[PDB]
């Protein structure tokens, strides 16, 4: 037992096991242990999987980089291609042209609400939706809190509602429960009513089917999803519009225009009402556990500048807060060695000196899978895993020795304190943080016959519903971002500007014999970053530092604990052999295993 | 009585299940819901940890040598395994368990078919695909990065309405959907016949959709249902969005030199 950032670690307690976790991307085990009373009083994440992309990197030309390391990901895909060709434009002093920023920024802020609304939707929501509940839904009054809920969403009556419950009473009835298999069905940790049960339920089949539309962006100027292609120096989707024959045309920029549309519709009439109805639901319940580290230490690296390669600009704004400190946004700069840095005393890499961090441009990457002495089971068969030597495939960044959360609820309490402190570029996340507090606060309760409450952002941020939140109001604003984005376009290519590439550095005998770069990214689970050091045209070293390693990282050189450990701390469960609770808070960080390990 | 379909998921990055579920025809609702009984897969099961182990046994047991396998990702040699571990044990475990009743085994794309971006040189993890480690049982091979969607889908619906794995190629692919290289019926075809070419990005040639050979387009040695069936419903394919295709069905392509190195002897093609 030892104290560490105000939490009281014990592993004393009963040892709980889940591994695997479900409902992520890739792999994770997790252990905690927890009191007389259920609390979960320590908490260890283990990442248990790794590719090695960052080995396979070495030697290879850095303009076939990103294609490598989109494959890092398939779920948040293209993010780390956009992380790779920045880092090679930064290390060669290349400026892409204005529709090639555009048409990224379009495809970055499509794949930010596919992949926020399917987490929600397809991993998430069963952790907070009862589905055989909503079996016995009335399916009238379902109707009438879908008025309530969303008096825009025109899918609101009570035979549609009823036909969907049909289709899973047959479903279940037929004995073969597939995804819903030995769920934890009737816990009491689950309090929604059955007509919000049978109402989530409905939009996650919605969102089932019209995920798939929202993609067609990316194929249109990318050719494919997952994984569109990208490209050094700018986009491979060439313009013209007459002077059918070139990638982008008016034709194609319409059909991208009436998808956009069509997302900003779902983000307002299905996403937002629903994880608004749903908190203000859990919040009247008590539940705002899994604050952990958002509560204190939060970062981003600032992102969706309106005016390219301007950062003062950004429309996400970034930074570092510490110690809950909302008045004092510290920039943070990536470049900088004593800024970002990992560490793998608790992971199993090695390095020369393991009591230090390494900032990525000297980053090392060279495994070493070894167990401690403390360790039940055997080196391939795990029974409890012994967090006080190494204990994962993740690695720990840190932030000035700081541990942080990253992520949306991030990104949107950054977003906060910019706007406070005179920041216009963050008005709208401001706007959407106070509107979504007068709801869950007051609007929604009052609607539903329930007591109003009077949370503050400050104490109701810090929580798993907020981490929600802020990830459906992130979906909502870069939806209508993307819709400006679209009209920039559409007015750069009519004023005459077809250029999509820069290519007066693609060929390697204009490169300097020696550089390095770094590319950043706001990707939907948090801060990215790729560094790279070119040498003699080929990569010399390639460092991805990715947002789940920020949140899901194990213990640091001084004990501290990363944002998945933390966030689990202090949460009581209803059943210990039951993890409703751990996949309720991991989840609403929308893990991803393999990007934080690749 | 819907097949059981057990998917389990190695080393990845997880964008086969992605593009799975884009599907339209048939939509992965109706998939889910109506056709097969997706009991175990770790990207949406409800259950976890035991709860999800426990699946496994209940499902081999009661439709043993009736349930299909699918493999996304592939399993590590090196660090004992343990560079994937699941239920804390080595990965390579788990899908040998499941293998060994399985009716049939899917190798759902590039990963799991041939090794993928985790074996490129130096393969440091030693990722081996399914089939040099699961040698005495059917698989069909669905290669791509990731397959398309309506591919993925297709095989599945062959499967189903058939009881059948479909017509394979010597390397272990559906017919139906790998019998033809991209540069066979790809519209930029007529460029390529007459030597109009795109030499660097976004010139007057990639403008008028010139074909891509020379910036290193791998679609005659590459084969795929890309240039005909195409991508999301049809909407379009690497070529016609601009970017050579990468090869990235075919064996062994993140070490076929950088992917802007034009194919040589063209003559051959
Ligand atoms: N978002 C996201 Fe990935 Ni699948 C993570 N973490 C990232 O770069
Ligand atoms: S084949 Fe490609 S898309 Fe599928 S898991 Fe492997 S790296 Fe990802
Ligand atoms: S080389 Fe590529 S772009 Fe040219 S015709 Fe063949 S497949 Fe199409
Ligand atoms: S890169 Fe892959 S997606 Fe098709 S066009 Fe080439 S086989
Ligand atoms: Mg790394």
């Amino acid at each position: 037992a030892y104290a560490t950032q105000g939490f009281n670690l014990d592993d004393r307690g009963r040892r709980i096991v889940v591994d695997p976790v479900t409902r992520i991307e890739g792999h994770m085990r997790c252990e905690v242990n927890v009191d007389a009373n259920n609390v979960i009083r320590n908490a260890v994440s283990t990442g248990t999987m790794w590719r090695g992309l960052e080995v396979i990197l070495k030697g290879r030309d850095p303009r076939d980089a990103w294609a490598f390391v989109e494959r890092i990901c398939g779920v948040c895909t293209g993010c780390h291609a956009l992380a790779s060709v920045r880092a090679v434009e930064n290390a060669l002093d290349i400026r892409i042209p204005k529709n090639a920023h555009l048409i990224r920024e379009i495809m970055a802020k499509t794949l930010q609400v596919h992949d926020h609304a399917v987490h929600f939707y397809h991993l998430h929501a069963l952790d907070w939706v009862d589905v055989m509940s909503a079996l016995k839904a009335d399916p009238k009054r379902t109707s009438e809190l879908q008025q309530l809920v969303s008096p825009a969403h025109p899918l609101s009556s009570a035979g549609y509602f009823r036909d969907i419950q049909n289709r899973l009473k047959r479903f279940v009835e037929s004995g073969q429960l597939g995804p819903f298999m030995n769920g934890y069905w009737g816990s009491k940790a689950y309090v929604l009513p059955p007509e919000a049960n049978l109402m989530a339920v409905t939009h996650y089949l919605e969102a089932l089917d019209l995920q798939k539309e929202w993609v067609k962006i990316h194929t249109i100027f990318g050719g494919k999803n997952p994984h569109p292609n990208y490209l050094v120096g700018g986009v491979p989707c060439a313009i013209n519009l007459d002077g059918a024959s070139a990638p982008v045309n008016m034709e194609r920029l319409s059909f991208v225009k009436a998808r956009i549309d069509e997302i900003i519709e779902f983000n307002k009439n299905v996403y937002v009402p629903d994880v608004l109805a749903i908190g203000t639901l859990y919040k009247q319940a008590g539940w705002l556990y899994g604050g952990g580290l958002a509560a204190t230490n939060v970062l981003d690296y600032g992102e969706y500048p309106n005016v390219a390669y301007n950062k003062s600009t950004d429309q996400l704004p970034g930074g570092a807060i510490l110690n809950g400190n909302w008045d004092e946004v510290f920039p943070v700069d990536p470049r900088d060695s004593q800024q970002v840095q990992e560490f793998v005393s608790h992971s199993w890499y090695k390095y020369a000196d393991e009591s230090v961090g390494l900032h990525p441009w000297d980053g090392v990457t060279e495994p070493n899978y070894v167990l401690g002495a403390n360790t039940k089971g055997t080196r391939t068969r795990i029974e409890q895993i012994d967090e006080s030597a190494k204990y994962s495939w993740i690695k720990s960044p840190r932030w000035r020795g700081h541990a942080m959360e990253v992520g949306p609820l991030s990104r949107y309490i950054l977003a906060y304190a910019h706007a406070r402190s005179g920041n216009k570029y963050a008005e709208r996340p401001k706007e959407q943080l106070e509107y979504s507090a007068q709801m869950i606060n007051s609007a929604i309760p009052k609607a539903l016959g329930l007591p109003e409450t009077q949370y503050t952002l400050k104490q109701l941020l810090p929580s798993t519903i907020g981490r929600t939140l802020a990830r459906a109001l992130e979906s909502q604003y870069c939806g209508e971002m993307m819709h400006s984005d679209w009209h920039d376009l559409v007015a750069n290519i009519r004023a005459g500007d077809t250029a999509t590439a820069n290519v007066d550095k693609w060929d390697p005998a204009t490169w300097p014999l020696q550089a390095k770069g770094v590319g950043t990214v706001a990707a939907p689970r948090g801060a990215l970053g790729h560094w790279i050091r070119i040498k003699d045209g080929r990569i010399e070293n390639y460092q991805c530092v990715v947002p789940t390693t920020w949140n899901g990282s194990p213990r640091d050189y001084k004990g501290q604990i990363g944002a998945f450990e933390a966030s689990l701390m202090n949460t009581p469960m209803v059943n210990p052999e039951q993890p409703v609770e751990i996949l309720r808070t991991l989840h609403s960080f929308d893990p991803c295993l393999a990007c934080s390990t690749h | 009585p819907r097949t059981p379909v057990l998917w389990l998921h190695g080393l990845e990055c997880t964008g086969c299940s992605e593009s799975f579920i884009r599907s339209a025809h048939p939509l992965a609702k109706d998939v889910v819901l109506s056709m097969i009984s997706l009991d175990y897969d770790d990207t949406l099961m409800a259950a976890a940890g035991h709860q999800a182990e426990a699946i496994l046994e209940e499902i081999m047991t009661k439709y043993k040598g009736n349930y299909i396998l699918a493999v996304e990702g592939n399993p590590p040699l090196n660090q004992d395994g343990m560079s994937c571990i699941i239920g804390g044990r080595p990965f390579i475990e788990q899908l040998k368990y499941v293998a060994k009743d399985a009716k049939a085994i899917i190798s759902w794309g590039s990963c799991a078919s041939w090794g993928g971006v985790q074996a490129a040189k130096p393969n440091p993890t030693q990722a081996t695909p399914v089939h040099k480690v699961i040698t005495d049982k059917p698989i069909i091979k669905v290669p791509g990065c990731p397959p398309i969607a309506e591919v993925m889908t297709g095989v599945i619906t062959y499967m189903l309405t058939f009881d059948r794995i479909p017509e394979l190629d010597r390397q272990g692919r559906p017919k139906m959907f790998y019998s033809q290289r991209i540069h066979d019926k790809c519209y930029r075809r007529p460029h390529f016949d007459a030597g109009q070419f795109v030499e660097e990005w976004d010139d007057e040639s990639a403008r008028k959709g010139f074909c891509l050979y020379k910036m290193g387009c791998k679609g005659p040695t590459t084969y795929n249902a890309c240039s005909t069936t195409r991508w999301n419903e049809g909407t379009s394919f690497p070529i016609q969005s601009g970017h050579g295709c990468i090869g990235c069905s075919e064996d062994g392509f993140w070490d076929k030199g950088s992917f802007y190195d034009r194919l040589t002897g063209i003559s051959q093609f």
